[PDB]
């Protein structure tokens, strides 16, 4: 429901005016709103496993949904969260996730997060991934840009 | 921009920390393709240079000293590691001449008895095999295509220890500048890197001298400088000092069971030379009596353990051997004993430490009696040291079948085995790959072709190949019970493998029995294509037969059987997804089961009934287990069910169309049904005379089935291969006699029905 | 495709033949970027020989157009080069190169 | 064949694995109880001279209170620990040295029976009662369905603990039961003690033959030729099991016993006297069966004799153990 929730709410590029369309009043409160919903989406997972381990159908979703105007602060959080103690998310990559990680990197700017959270996408726990890796290491653009 | 400028930047200092644990990770243990491809971002004269600094913001040296150890020697050092507690040797008069080796002022077992950091050990210890990094070189299109990265290591050495005894002499002053604003910053993850080099075997005896000579005084070679122990200091030094000393005392433990073999290889050769002797004499120079042939029974009528074993507590006892042995060699091997005791941690009495055991069991405990002790780390490391320097002897008791000695005129093959192995223990921690398992089955190939593996089996139960190569097949066939069942055809191979380590022993096959619930576990996820098949080497367990059925445990008996249920159930949906017609079961699953329960009883002949009687009655109990065309809860015909199945073979309109056919498979089903039910006879002449209670599961058997249908299955022909040709893939000359072996155990003809 | 530009002391005459071990004590760059490798960091000046396939032939094109003692600076084109793909975290595509060489040639 | 015209290598292997009369396997005794008052006079050392009104943990208390930390951790399993079990082992040998071993007409005075209750009692403060009697209280929360050597060890230290009375520890352990208010520690005990074994006649008939069918040739036949750990396999663990509830309320306790009958603070009630009672229900219907195969006969066979020795003195314990539980009503 939480999910549908935002589903429903992530259709707002701005959420000024186009959040009104119930006016003002409450889009004021959105970006507070929508902050705090993907802080619950982190609390709920934090050292769960059975949580975490459900966003295999939801992993191309999430990366994809970063609204870039309210997800730095804690959708960077939650995919940090899921990415640690689930190895079954870890192993269904598509390539197009880290390349969407990188641009992030750039338009971003030189954040640490990023970068402890690929440290995590290369070993679960003892096994290492090898295919993910080689991607990592080409896309780190060797142009050194 | 210079890089000290980090120090008050401190935003940027983060995230070169954080890029530098990135290549830290990403240069993954046992990926070498990037390590050599990591060496053009960074550089080898960089890193030296880094590592020679003392100017920095703190997490970054150590990084980069961790960067180093991750590229240039973390594959090396584990690599080591798995073939480090692994105590072989090759004969050799390096091997002979090794003891305790107290030499000085023949007191020396008493005194100062040696060190470890010594000289010759004369074990199996494989090379790292570097490469060294280029990029230039054109790509080769297939291979591992790296090793991993070079670097000079002796110069590096040299450079490391006067960075040692250099921040020794830094921190012997007080300083109110460390290297990093803190001490651990400079007592740091160099000790990681002199520990990391000392595992992988770099030091020459001067440099681990130089670095023992770092803990001087309680050592005091034979021949103010405050050493780097007795200070006060922070704790993961601590954790860091105790992986350090936990080489020194496995290299004691080291030294110590090569001396044993030292000792052993002279006694055994005397003592069997004065066996021969002793033969000798005895045969040749008899002058029989009743003495003559007591002496005469040992050697004819005892196996060579049981003679080495009586040979032995003649050879020691509390005075009541009754011993035929020479009171001279009994002497030696009693002071090789109390020797040995001695450089085991007890006085034998029935400050100066001048040892690493006492020194030890001091420091510790010193150390406990400095501040209350978080990081459990630090707890278990100093317990399992502190246990081990007392107890020692028991370590060498578990150290004592891990051993194994063998001659020269091997080690050839040996090497080229253990780095196998060893690329098979890099492969094991890796998620699996297709490069990986085609690496992994050059490697199997190698292993099998070698002569060795069946020449000394023993000691890869030793070792515990067979635990590992199963763990890695659990590995790719785990997880996904049915979904994922990728990367198989390495499954295959090494499924092969185990079944002929199983094969060549007496207790292989039992190593594999304790095993054997886990593998019928994974049989339920088989039962699919076809190749060595776990059921099927589990199978190739027991068929040695006469030792194991009978300490065989029922609960496995119920799972084959509830897979068989499922098997008579489920139409095989891995067979069904080609076109074929949808039969509520598959022949082909219970042919590819029944076979080990065939197995269970077939080479031991006329096999049991404790296992029969539970066999049967389950199988009575669930009668979807037979063909239910045969054995159906209402109308189901036998010889109706194979005139079903002829009609379909021979008319593959109503059949399946690859490379497998229907009938072939259901008479091929039934005959193995038969052929196990006829060696799941209910008895043999022996009992069915002076018996009833198998004649019951006979009288239950014929109640099921009649005769005058199994002659009708011998009514049921085929042609011959003349003009022309035939092809056996839709009936068999085998399967008709199948039925023979079960009618000759159940009914046996009197008078007439062999005339028929 | 290959172009040298030399800076030359030497002898100028001596030009590495074929069956030959050269040894050249180097160092790359990239087309408005920065190095990736270097013999001179390493202490080892890379001793390989000629007309093996060792090397990509760009270097080797530049090679058979020096000398001993000489000093060139060394473009490469990609197609020539590893450059339709490139080594793979070291070197993106279309990459194209260029060498710093010092070198003695012990035939 | 001879020991000689043998390979020396395969020669020198057999040598140092049938190394018997001579093997490792002597007596030592110098790492039980010279190591263990070490740390306990360690944390009085005198030069950890504070005295901040609160002494700081001993070495011992250190080492009890990791493995205390390592037990209450959550997970589902537990590793094997080698080092709990050896250092399980070592506590247990030492306070038992008093009780084994130190207790042809040894006609011992009544004065040197009070000297050996001492030399017990101080060992048992010597292995923190203080401490280590919560820890393997605290253990059996965590090995909970497993029969692992880390619980027979742990069952072990606790009979080595509590041997002699000992009321002290018993009022100790039942503090923290009524301070920890946890289930765990009955569920786990039922479950136990529902999986002890009991006498079986089809394995006694299967391991009869094959000790019957000793066939076996060279290298073959060493393997298994005993065997004897087919049928009941667990008299070291079942009989200390049945020990260890004994051996809690041997004092006349009267509340202790309420507290084994029923758990009031807790939410849920077990009774494991049931659990005993059904476990004595199908110990002697197994040993009904044994009666009927060997009433045809008039002789028994030797092993047929030497398990049901053991089978008796299984159900001997049991019986102390109830007698135990409400002698003293």
């Amino acid at each position: 429901l939480v999910l549908n929730c935002i589903d429903r709410l992530n259709v707002y590029t701005t959420a000024a005016h186009f959040a009104e369309y119930a006016g003002e009043e409450a889009a004021e409160s959105w970006k507070e709103i929508v902050n705090l919903l993907y802080e619950l989406l982190a609390s709920l997972i934090r050292g769960n496993r059975a949580n975490c381990a459900l966003f295999s159908t939801n992993l191309d979703w999430v990366v994809s949904k970063l609204d870039r105007l309210e997800a730095s602060s804690g959708i960077l959080e939650v995919l940090y969260c899921v990415l640690i103690e689930s190895p079954e998310v870890l192993n269904i990559i598509q390539e197009n996730h880290i390349k969407s990680i990188i641009s992030l990197l750039d338009k971003h700017g030189r954040n640490h997060k990023v970068l402890d959270v690929l440290c995590s996408l290369c070993v679960c726990n003892g096994v290492a991934v090898r295919s993910n890796q080689d991607l990592i290491t080409e896309n780190l653009l060797p142009g050194r840009e | 921009m210079d890089i000290l400028e980090l120090s008050e930047r401190l935003d940027l200092q983060r995230f070169h920390s954080h890029t530098l644990r990135l290549y830290r990770a990403v240069c993954a243990l046992g990926n070498n393709r990037v390590a050599h491809a990591l060496c053009s971002h960074v550089d080898q004269a960089q890193l030296l240079h880094a590592l020679e600094d003392a100017h920095l913001p703190g997490p970054l040296r150590a990084g980069y000293y961790d960067l180093l150890i991750s590229i240039h020697l973390e594959s090396a050092c584990r690599s080591r590691r798995s073939m480090l507690s692994e105590y072989i040797v090759p004969l050799t008069p390096e091997t002979r001449a090794i003891t305790l080796f107290p030499p000085g002022r023949k007191g020396g077992n008493a005194r100062r008895h040696g060190l470890p950091g010594v000289g010759v050990t004369t074990s199996l210890r494989p090379p790292h095999h570097f490469s060294p990094p280029c990029f230039v070189a054109a790509l080769p299109a297939e291979a591992p295509a790296r090793l991993s990265p070079a670097i000079p290591l002796e110069a590096l050495r040299d450079k490391a220890l006067r960075m040692l005894g250099e921040a020794v002499r830094d921190g012997g002053q007080h300083a109110r500048d460390p290297v990093g604003g803190s001490v651990e910053f400079q007592f740091v993850p160099v000790l990681k890197l002199v520990s990391t080099l000392l595992v992988m075997g770099i030091f020459g005896d001067e440099d681990v001298k130089q670095i023992l000579k770092m803990i001087e005084p309680e050592v005091f070679t034979e021949e103010l400088e405050e050493g780097l122990l007795q200070m006060k200091l922070p704790e993961s030094v601590k954790l860091q000092m105790c992986n350090l000393l936990e080489y020194f005392c496995d290299q004691e433990l080291q030294h110590r069971v090569e001396s044993l073999a030292a000792f052993a290889e002279r006694y055994v050769d005397k003592l069997q030379a004065n066996q021969r002797s002793r033969y000798a004499l005895l045969m040749r120079a008899f002058t029989m009596s009743a003495a003559e042939t007591a002496r005469r029974t040992r050697e004819f009528r005892s196996p060579p353990q049981e003679q080495i074993n009586m040979l032995l507590h003649f050879k020691d006892e509390a005075d009541e051997e009754d011993c035929p042995l020479p009171e001279d060699i009994r002497q030696d091997l009693q002071d090789f004993h109390q020797d040995l005791l001695a450089h085991c941690g007890i006085q034998l009495e029935g400050k100066k430490p001048q040892s690493l055991q006492e020194l030890v069991s001091h420091m510790v405990v010193r150390w406990a009696q400095e501040d209350y002790v978080q990081s459990p780390e630090l707890v278990r490391a100093m317990f399992s040291l502190l246990h081990r320097q007392y107890d020692g002897l028991g370590e060498l008791l578990r150290a004592l079948p891990r051993a194994y000695t063998i001659s020269p005129s091997s080690v050839e093959d040996t090497m080229s085995l253990l780095e196998c192995l060893g690329q098979i223990r890099s492969l094991l921690i890796v998620q699996m790959g297709p490069q990986e398992e085609n690496l992994m089955i050059q490697s199997i190939g190698n292993i099998m072709n070698n002569k060795v593996f069946y020449q000394h089996p023993n000691l890869m139960r030793a070792l515990g190949m067979h635990e590992t190569v199963m763990e890695v097949m659990v590995n790719v066939l785990g997880g996904g019970e049915t979904k994922e069942i990728r990367f198989p055809k390495m499954v295959t191979s090494c499924c092969r493998f185990l079944c002929y380590f199983c094969r060549i022993s007496r207790q292989n096959q039992r190593s594999m029995f304790d095993h054997l619930s886990y593998l019928l576990e994974n049989s339920g996820i088989g039962l699919g294509m076809q190749g060595s098949t776990p059921l099927d080497v589990a199978a190739a367990s027991v068929i040695d037969n006469n030792e194991l059925a009978l300490a065989l445990q029922e609960q496995d008996l119920e799972k084959v059987v509830s897979y068989l249920a499922g098997c008579g159930l489920q139409s095989c949906p891995m067979l069904l997804a080609k076109g074929y017609p949808d039969i509520g079961w598959n022949p082909c699953g219970g042919e590819r089961y029944l076979d080990f329960l065939r197995f269970a009883v077939f080479v031991n002949g006329e096999s049991v009934e404790e296992n029969a009687n539970v066999v049967v009655r389950l199988l009575i109990r669930k009668p979807e287990c037979f063909g239910p065309a045969l054995r159906g809860e209402g109308g189901s015909g036998l010889l109706a069910a194979i005139e079903e199945a002829i009609r379909i073979s021979e008319d593959p309109a109503r059949d399946g169309p690859n490379r497998v056919h229907l009938g072939h498979a259901i008479m091929s089903f039934y005959a193995a049904l038969i052929d196990l039910l006829g060696r799941c006879a209910p008895e043999m002449h022996l009992i069915q005379a002076g018996k009833g209670e198998a004649l019951r599961i006979r009288a239950i058997l014929r109640s099921l089935v009649p005769l005058d249908d199994l002659v009708g299955i011998i009514s049921l022909p085929l042609q011959i291969p003349t003009l022309q040709p035939k092809m056996s893939a839709s009936f068999v000359p085998d399967h008709k006699a199948s039925m023979v072996l079960f009618l000759d155990r159940v009914y046996g003809i009197e008078n007439q029905d062999f005339l028929l | 495709g290959v172009e040298i530009e030399t800076i030359s002391p030497g002898d100028g005459r001596t030009f590495p033949k074929k069956g030959q071990t050269c040894v050249v004590h180097y160092t790359g760059m990239l087309q408005n970027g920065k190095k990736f490798d270097s013999s001179r960091d390493r202490n080892k000046p890379f001793k390989f020989r000629i007309g093996k396939q060792e090397v990509i032939k760009g270097f080797e094109e530049g090679a058979a157009q020096m000398s001993l003692g000489q000093r060139a600076k060394l473009t490469c084109t990609p197609d020539v080069a590893y450059g339709a793909t490139g080594h793979p975290g070291v070197i993106p595509p279309n990459a194209t190169l260029i060498f710093d060489v010092e070198l003695l040639n012990l035939e | 064949t001879p020991l000689y015209n043998l390979p020396t290598h395969r020669a020198c292997n057999m040598f140092l694995e049938s190394y018997k009369a001579a093997w490792i396997l002597t007596e030592d005794h110098s790492f039980e109880d010279r190591m263990i008052d070490d740390l306990s006079k360690a944390g009085e050392q005198e030069e950890e001279e504070e005295e901040v009104e609160e002494k700081k943990p001993d070495p011992l208390h250190q080492l009890v209170l990791h493995f205390s930390r390592t037990a209450l951790t959550e997970k589902s399993k537990l590793d094997e620990d080698y080092l709990y079990m050896a250092y399980a082992d070592i506590m247990a040998k030492s306070c038992h040295l008093e009780e084994g071993g130190e207790n042809e007409e040894v006609e011992v005075s009544f004065e040197e029976k009070e000297m050996e209750k001492q030399r017990l009692l101080y060992q048992q403060s010597r292995l923190h009662t203080r401490g280590a009697a919560e820890m393997v209280l605290q253990m059996i929360s965590a090995c909970k369905g497993e029969t692992g050597a880390m619980v027979s060890s742990t069952l072990k230290l606790g009979i080595s603990i509590l041997n002699g009375g000992n009321a002290e520890v018993q009022q100790k352990m039942l503090d923290y039961l009524k301070d920890k208010k946890e289930v765990g520690f009955f569920q786990s005990i039922q479950a136990l003690m529902q999986t002890c074994s009991v006498l079986d006649l089809n394995a006694f008939e299967r391991q009869n033959k094959a000790e019957g069918l000793g066939m076996v040739n060279e290298d073959g036949t060493v393997i298994n030729r005993q065997n004897g750990e087919k049928v009941m396999a667990d008299d070291e663990f079942t009989q200390d099991l049945f020990r260890f509830l004994q051996l809690l309320c041997e004092g006349h306790n009267n509340d202790f016993q309420n507290y084994l009958r029923t758990q009031t603070g807790n939410t849920t009630t077990i009774n494991i006297i049931i659990c005993t009672v059904d476990y004595l229900l199908r110990l002697q219907e197994s040993i009904s069966d044994f009666y009927w195969y060997y009433s045809g006969k008039d002789v028994i066979e030797e092993q047929g004799k030497r398990n049901f020795s053991k089978a008796m003195s299984v159900a001997k314990q049991v019986f102390n153990s109830l007698t135990e539980y409400i002698q003293g009503p």
